[PDB]
């Protein structure tokens, strides 16, 4: 996004505007945080392609 | 002049006549015979409910003979102060030691 | 998942959350959502060793 | 012996709680000779803020002058204060004292942070976050063994109806009662209504909304249902506070008039004019049962138990509440069986079994209801008045917890995972972890 | 420009409120709090799950793909048990670019 | 564990962050007593050469009351400072906290 | 005296002409109560630059009163001093406690 | 700056001496009669400095 309005309220509008993204489906990068290796490898995760 | 061993003579202003230091010899000195001739018109137990609140009545009552003794409470937490649309607020944990010469 | 007759557990959300995320790229698990009548199929492999 | 395989397994290196720092707790919960003026703080404490802040003076002396005694670290028995004297005491105790109350808070939040190393990503299922279907302490459908507010209680109701919240307080369903001070006392009802005396400051008073940070109910779970069983060995019984006589004997009051041209006395044993002398000793007052409990408690601190004034509180009730299983188990042949797990607002837990001084009865102030089968005691229930004298062996076998607090094979925790607790030698660091592990759901 | 980084949490003082002197951002993902994010005044209710996992960054401070750290060197701090002197090496290895 | 046996690796030899400065270090980062007077400090040097050979004589008296009360090193959320405390207070500080 | 529940009312003055002593007190002794009719003309956070002025305004009066008990101040550092070009110039990092008897 | 201005520095005697103790010392900024609610020396005192 682009830095708008003042600093203290900088994160106030992005949670409230977000309330809903966060909320609808996982995050990709996160979502790997416990992939194995070998689960990497799978056809169970589709990020491989 | 409170009787202890009658339960109907127990008030607040029998126990607040006589002070906490009283208070303190006040409960050795009874007789070990108990009257039931009088019960209490609002029930035994009430006599301990009503013994809970002369001391604590006492205990702000007995800082006045420390009133020179301490200090002013101030608050101990945020969200208690005069004006905050200056200065925001702390608040004062009491860890020192009221004393006064 | 191939087979059925065992009474689904009773949150339509999770009955359907934990099917797919067990079916999905199981190198079994039915492809097409279950046929109705005659069996469920599995997947058809590429090329066989 | 699996298990602590398990368990030591899980101690890959997360956390560890520091040796001294165990015997230094250990030294508290096997204290045959631990000061009765700490159980009755408590009482008076009751956890709120605005009591606490007020009292915070008193605390800082009585602990450095145990610490400085038997070198034992005191307060553990509840875990509310063990998270205040963290935060607001910082610089009081001694460098060595607080080591020993950063380990705990933090070695409780070591394990809250396996739980979320076990889970995957996905979306909520019975209006539960995904990690409550994982492990049993993340789940609102509990509730900890001890409770001082109406807070949790309004958690758990709020679960899914299909997950059946319901509370029989003395009987019957929940009521939340704003605050209580002087003029409400109350301490015998059977009714629904319950307390909420924790709060900040007098300015701000809800039964509807918690005041405190989202985690701080699952931190006590963790607290309760690993580190006591895990150190106590299951020695420890809760017992219900009677706040008839509490204050009583807290508002009991010799504190002596100081004269304008002296000084203030520090001394309990030399000084005259300290309290705490043999001479101002009137049998069964604060600074007199400070004779009896060894505890040095200065004159002008004694006058901020003033503050009882502002803030009391009520009584000891007893809650059954019940549960059906998860929206992740919940199957037509499932639904119909329940769960169901006894609390106590307002109560606290003992530790030591001090039966035999004819200078401190057993039923004066503490009464024992043995909450659940990871706290009953042999020396505790069995020494109770009026023990029946053919239970006395049997008594050592079995827990006595009584139906009305709610039954073995109906509790979410049998009775396989105490004697667990029992009979693990892997140490206080390495039993945290196989209990954590323990209570992940099938 | 003329920041302060926060060290540990304090949220239960109710004599210290959170928005008084320093009001919390996330400037990069690795310095944010999973307890400071969470104890925010009107931090949503729902958000409290998901904002364990993973770290809540304003988009106006730049977002994971478009940093120059990517997601898991993150992890790599937080999992990595090789004790305090034998991390930091690892990561000054783990800067060398490609 | 590839990560760390490739920086621990690089550990060859290269230097020691000696123990007992690894245990106190973190102690500050685990503090929830640390006390919000060390952040204000840090506010009004704003990184100034000047304001903190003015107020040199405060952080001594600052810190040596910290380090004898909670047995750790304070100040450790800028590096600026940590690099004054060095060029600057060579006696003051005690002989175990420098 | 500027009364502190109507913000239009504090200047600079006003403020000034009071000391460090009465600074602590005026400011918790206010209403809690605030006026909607008579507001600064330049707006609240003008205001608000114009107090943070009466503190270091007060710093100085303070250590104005104080300064009797400091010591002549020196340059911290080098670069400053008369004469350079026959002896350099140190700066007196202050680590003294400057008191006078 | 406000909080750190907001001052109690209590003035010295001429014959009396500078207090490097906080509490029996009156004229130490620390002090707790000087000590007044939420300032800049109830502040070094609510963090025990």
């Amino acid at each position: 996004a682009a830095p708008a309005g003042p600093g203290a309220d900088m994160q106030q509008r992005f949670l409230n505007a977000w309330r809903q993204r966060l909320a609808h489906g996982r995050v990709r990068w996160v979502a790997e945080c416990q992939m194995t290796a070998e689960q990497f490898m799978q056809p169970d995760n589709a990020n491989l392609a | 002049a409170p009787q202890f061993h009658r339960p109907s003579t127990i008030t607040a202003d029998n126990v607040r006549a006589l002070g906490m230091r009283g208070l303190v010899l006040a409960t050795n000195n009874a007789q070990f015979i108990m009257d039931n001739s009088y019960p209490h018109p609002h029930g035994t137990q009430g006599a301990v409910r009503e013994f809970l609140r002369g001391q604590a009545a006492a205990l702000t009552d007995l800082g006045v003979t420390h009133a020179n003794n301490t200090f002013a409470p101030q608050p101990m937490f945020a969200g208690d102060a005069a004006a905050e649309w200056l200065r925001p607020s702390f608040g004062l944990k009491r860890t020192y030691s009221p004393f006064v010469v | 998942y191939l087979g059925r007759g065992a009474p689904p557990l009773l949150d339509n959300a999770a009955a359907v959350y934990l099917r797919n995320a067990v079916v999905a790229g199981n190198r079994l698990g039915p492809a097409q959502p279950l046929p109705v009548f005659g069996c469920a199929q599995v997947p058809r492999r590429a090329g066989m060793d | 012996a699996f298990r602590d395989a398990r368990g030591l397994e899980l101690g890959v290196g997360r956390h560890a709680m520091a040796p001294a720092t165990i015997a230094a707790v250990r030294g508290a919960f096997e204290d045959r000779s631990y000061p009765a003026v700490f159980y009755l703080l408590q009482a008076a404490i009751h956890g709120s803020e605005h009591v606490f802040c007020a009292l915070a003076r008193l605390v800082t002396q009585c602990i450095t002058s145990y610490w400085n005694n038997t070198r034992c670290a005191a307060f553990v028995n509840d875990y509310s204060l063990v998270s205040y004297i963290v935060t607001y005491l910082g610089g009081d105790l001694p460098e060595e004292c607080m080591a020993v109350y950063r380990d705990l808070v933090a070695h409780v939040e070591a394990l809250a942070q396996l739980v979320d190393d076990f889970t995957l990503p996905g979306p909520e299922l019975g209006g539960q976050a995904q990690a409550e279907l994982n492990h049993l302490m993340r789940d609102p459908a509990l509730l900890p063994p001890l409770v001082w507010d109406c807070d949790g209680l309004m958690r758990h109701a709020a679960l899914d109806r299909h997950r059946d919240c319901r509370i029989d307080a003395g009987g019957h369903e929940p009521v939340y009662a704003a605050a209580c001070n002087v003029a409400t006392a109350d301490f015998n009802r059977n009714d629904g209504r319950l307390l909420h005396n924790t709060q900040a400051r007098a300015a701000d008073a809800a039964d509807d909304r918690p005041h405190r940070p989202a985690d701080w109910t699952v931190h006590h779970k963790i607290y309760y249902y690993v580190l006591v069983p895990a150190f106590s060995r299951g020695r420890c019984c809760t017992a219900g506070v009677r706040f008839d006589r509490v204050y009583a004997t807290l508002q009991n009051m010799v504190v002596p008039e100081i004269a304008p041209g002296e000084e203030c006395p520090s001394d309990p044993v030399t000084d005259p004019a300290h309290p705490l002398h043999p001479a101002n000793l009137v049998a069964n007052t604060v600074n007199a049962m400070f004779h009896n409990g060894r505890v040095v408690v200065d004159g002008p601190a004694m006058l901020t138990l003033q503050v009882l004034a502002h803030n009391m509180a009520e009584r000891t009730t007893a809650l059954l509440c019940s549960a059906a299983p998860d929206a992740g188990a919940n199957t037509a042949s499932t639904a119909n069986m329940r769960i169901f797990d006894g609390a106590l607002h307002a109560g606290v837990l003992l530790m030591a079994p001090q039966h035999l001084d004819h200078t401190i009865q057993n039923g004066e102030y503490f009464y024992v209801l043995p909450v659940h089968a990871l706290f009953a005691g042999a020396d505790h229930v069995a020494n109770a008045p009026n023990f029946p004298p053919a239970l006395r062996d049997l008594a050592r076998h079995v827990p006595l917890v009584p139906p009305a607090l709610g039954a073995n094979y109906f509790s979410s925790i049998r009775q396989p995972v105490v004697q667990h607790a029992r009979e693990s030698a892997a140490g206080e660091n390495a039993l945290t972890y196989a209990l954590m592990a323990g209570y992940f759901k099938m």
